[PDB]
DNA sequence: CAGGCACGTGTCAGATATATACATCCGAT
DNA sequence: ATCGGATGTATATATCTGACACGTGCCTGGAGACTAGGGAGTAATCCCCTTGGCGGTTAAAACGCGGGGGACAGCGCGTACGTGCGTTTAAGCGGTGCTAGAGCTGTCTACGACCAATTGAGCGGCCTCGGCACCGGGATTCTCGAT
DNA sequence: ATCGAGAATCCCGGTGCCGAGGCCGCTCAATTGGTCGTAGACAGCTCTAGCACCGCTTAAACGCACGTACGCGCTGTCCCCCGCGTTTTAACCGCCAAGGGGATTACTCCCTAGTCT
């Protein structure tokens, strides 16, 4: 797998910027945008894929990422 | 032809999008992405799905919290179009950078 | 013996007793735990919960639904001061956001 | 195989604050975070004012404490009220 | 006479204060308005001194790092005055308000 | 034990001012300051009184300011 | 004897194991985890502690006084991270002026 | 009272043999081990609970160093602690 | 059983005062 | 640019001084042996849940074309904030007393751990009809080019 | 400072869907009833440090004068982002199939808690 940080396509960014309130977007928004969404992303699979690991499986359950958000101070509701 | 004046639509949809809970990000790019990113830490990851649910769902909050303060930032210079600049005035100050 | 009559029954709560003793002695909280100390958490978390589903359902009876969605709860949660700095790290599932336009932004 | 979750207790204090409202699986499970986050939080928090103190028992006193320390405000002197209660009528049956 | 400009004197004593270690608070006030501020929550309530040494640091750190980010913030909006408006920003951005 | 707030004078906000690395300072930021400590103060004191009550104690020792202080997330070193 | 000796430390293996136990933390204690945090620990330890003598070897002085340390946490690119939300006492602040204020 | 004091003082001779350190100085290293103590096994203990474990063994303060230490301090955290375990079970 | 913690003691790294050299600012020029 | 006058920084030397690092005694916390039992490693198995692929719909993304409104640069003004000087206030700093209360010991007693019956409350399986999603059309309200 | 054409939005009704809630069977964890070790509650004593007071000295705070430079309002340029129409295109739904490993139970063995020195 490779440049699927395109993925996040410039529409996904405006609708984000609009549900947070953002009336005008910059050209240059949407390279950030998808710069800290992929900071974000790794900081949070790192600790999601460690705990994974420890526990000697190979799948990552969604209770491992609500730990690992909860690592951070995210601490997610819902899922488990 | 009837055009709306360039304010209108924006608000429009930022009320459109602020009553819904609807998810913005595809899912399908939003899973590759997770993947990919996986590879570097694991070869050979099966993820659950919830979990990658769980990830989107974090990920965009983050994403919508981060937009709020840039905007914040973007009229506290006496602007309305935010820029990459407020971005990393926000990050700065919630201590990310 | 005698009739059993549950510990949350003799406290005249909802929530579970004998479950909060069980998982304060399973924790790994401390050696020993109290006989009050589970009344007590169980009468708090009983307190937390009626308080939130209070306006949980407010918020559901103002979109005129009868069933609470987790946009009711985030709506409770966020309109109410104590409860939103409570809950302030929190993210909700499916919960949306807090409508709010800035003024500025609003057309002249 | 047999999992514990507050589902029943939670609906039970639905039917008296609101004896004619609902709650979808979604939203249950939210209250069910919700629960299992405040207990871990305020028995952390007696737990380490028992060992700030050198003792070695969670009564109803370091409960308290930890309510008073977690909850804010209002949310506070409600709770401590509520809990104290439940203390006094369990203690006379 | 001779008089500095404006603003070399005031670019000095951030080389002084930001290479000193003092505390730059008067101590006695501070023990004052901690006794003030305290006696709502319990009264004949007595203070051990390295409680109020510990006071005084942790609230001047705070207080210096809400004025690196009113700083930050001031600097934003192309400006070398620090308002009011840049402390509401920085309290707001780092989640305290 | 009145209006002790004033005893944070106007020169030691200005020198924490400058220890923070500004340079102009506006005739407001003196009294916002005072606001801002005000709020801080009352909080972390709630929580040191808190404990220093909940240990059967009439003396706040500096232990009570140090766990009330790592509980809002600003650990401190030097004072146990 | 010693464990610490046995495993090549000079921390305490047998205070951490002491303190692991009492902890409250698990109901039982492995033998190679008081070994394992000891030598984290004194890592750790050593690392601050080259930092800081190096720090306080630029300001021509032989001893470490706590702007030392704070200088070489702050100067460090991880070990900012690591202690990021903690205050040194009597340990002053990063000399830094924006480029902006500067004539 | 108990401290690392000595303990703390030994490392300093073998990284510094000259350089010494001031009572105010140290008393912020003694504060330092205990934070970073209660970080690693506070967190070592949720691993053991939420794999339902009831012991802390090697692997579990493993873990705990990965998650809490950044990336390149973590990588030589590690490869110290291993060495230790491995030579303490040979002796 | 011995290492680590109270307790006591010599002593020198560091703070302070004073004189001298000097990198830097500012008004004309 | 530039040149001299004049402040505020570095630097060297004398001169104390009080924390720092080192002996010294001692006792309690760490070590070595031995024993027993339950936590965990290992084997084997089932099914379920993740992955891979294919096909059709179509809503969403990508791209192009105005064009108007907001970002940015330049000018002018006035007023608020620095810099300096004289005056006043109170913060350290040194002593004294003095007693409330943190801290350490000694009983002993109620309280929590623990084990053997006992049974009812909560959880898994399984309906079923009603709240809610969706569509179709009409009435209502907001916007924008025109007076 | 209004006015009507046009587009977006709310409402009212009708229809169908699936899951929220209720019921039934059944375990196993909460309850009772006892014993017994010990944690800490209480009484008592000690010393120590926190509080109060007084006197002196001088460093810092305060008030004022004054200049000036920078924050703010205004105006002009222009460029770039938004609205809208047309053309891909790949997300999404539905369906099918295969196998990898995530939970389970049995068995055993040896690692660690406990006690003594």
């Amino acid at each position: 797998l490779r440049d699927n940080i395109q993925g996040i396509t410039k529409p996904a960014i405006r609708r984000l910027a609009r549900r947070g309130g953002v009336k005008r977007i910059s050209g240059l928004i949407y390279e950030e945008t998808r710069g800290v969404l992929k900071v974000f992303l790794e900081n949070v699979i790192r600790d999601a894929v460690t705990y994974t690991e420890h526990a000697k499986r190979k799948t990552v359950t969604a209770m491992d990422v609500v730990y690992a958000l909860k690592r951070q101070g995210r601490t997610l509701y819902g899922f488990g | 032809p009837h055009r709306y004046r360039p304010g209108t639509v924006a608000l429009r949809e930022i009320r459109r999008y602020q009553k819904s809970t609807e998810l913005l990000i595809r899912k399908l790019p939003f899973q590759r992405l997770v993947r990919e990113i996986a590879q570097d830490f694991k070869t050979d990851l099966r993820f659950q799905s919830s979990a990658v649910m769980a990830l989107q769902e974090a990920s965009e909050a983050y994403l919508v919290g981060l937009f709020e303060d840039t905007n914040l930032a973007a009229i506290h210079a006496k602007r309305v179009t935010i820029m990459p600049k407020d971005i990393q005035l926000a990050r700065r100050i919630r201590g990310e950078r | 013996r005698a009739k059993a009559k549950t510990r949350s029954s003799r406290a005249g709560l909802q929530f579970p007793v004998g479950r909060v003793h069980r998982l304060l002695r399973k924790g790994n909280y401390a050696e020993r735990v109290g006989a009050g100390a589970p009344v007590y958490l169980a009468a708090v978390l009983e307190y937390l919960t009626a308080e939130i589903l209070e306006l949980a359902g407010n918020a559901a009876r103002d979109n005129k639904k009868t069933r609470i969605i987790p946009r009711h709860l985030q709506l409770a949660i966020r309109n109410d001061e104590e409860l939103n700095k409570l809950l302030g790290k929190v993210t909700i599932a499916q919960g949306g956001v807090l409508p709010n336009i800035q003024a500025v932004l609003l057309p002249k | 195989s047999r999992k514990e979750s507050y589902s029943v207790y939670v609906y039970k204090v639905l039917k008296q604050v609101h004896p004619d409202t609902g709650i979808s699986s979604k939203a249950m499970g939210i209250m069910n975070s919700f629960v299992n986050d405040i207990f871990e939080r305020i028995a952390g928090e007696a737990s380490r004012l028992a060992h700030y103190n050198k003792r070695s028992t969670i009564t109803s006193r370091e409960i308290q404490t930890a309510v008073r320390l977690l909850l804010p405000g209002e949310l506070a002197k409600h709770a401590v009220s509520e809990g104290t209660k439940a203390v006094t009528k369990y203690t006379s049956s």
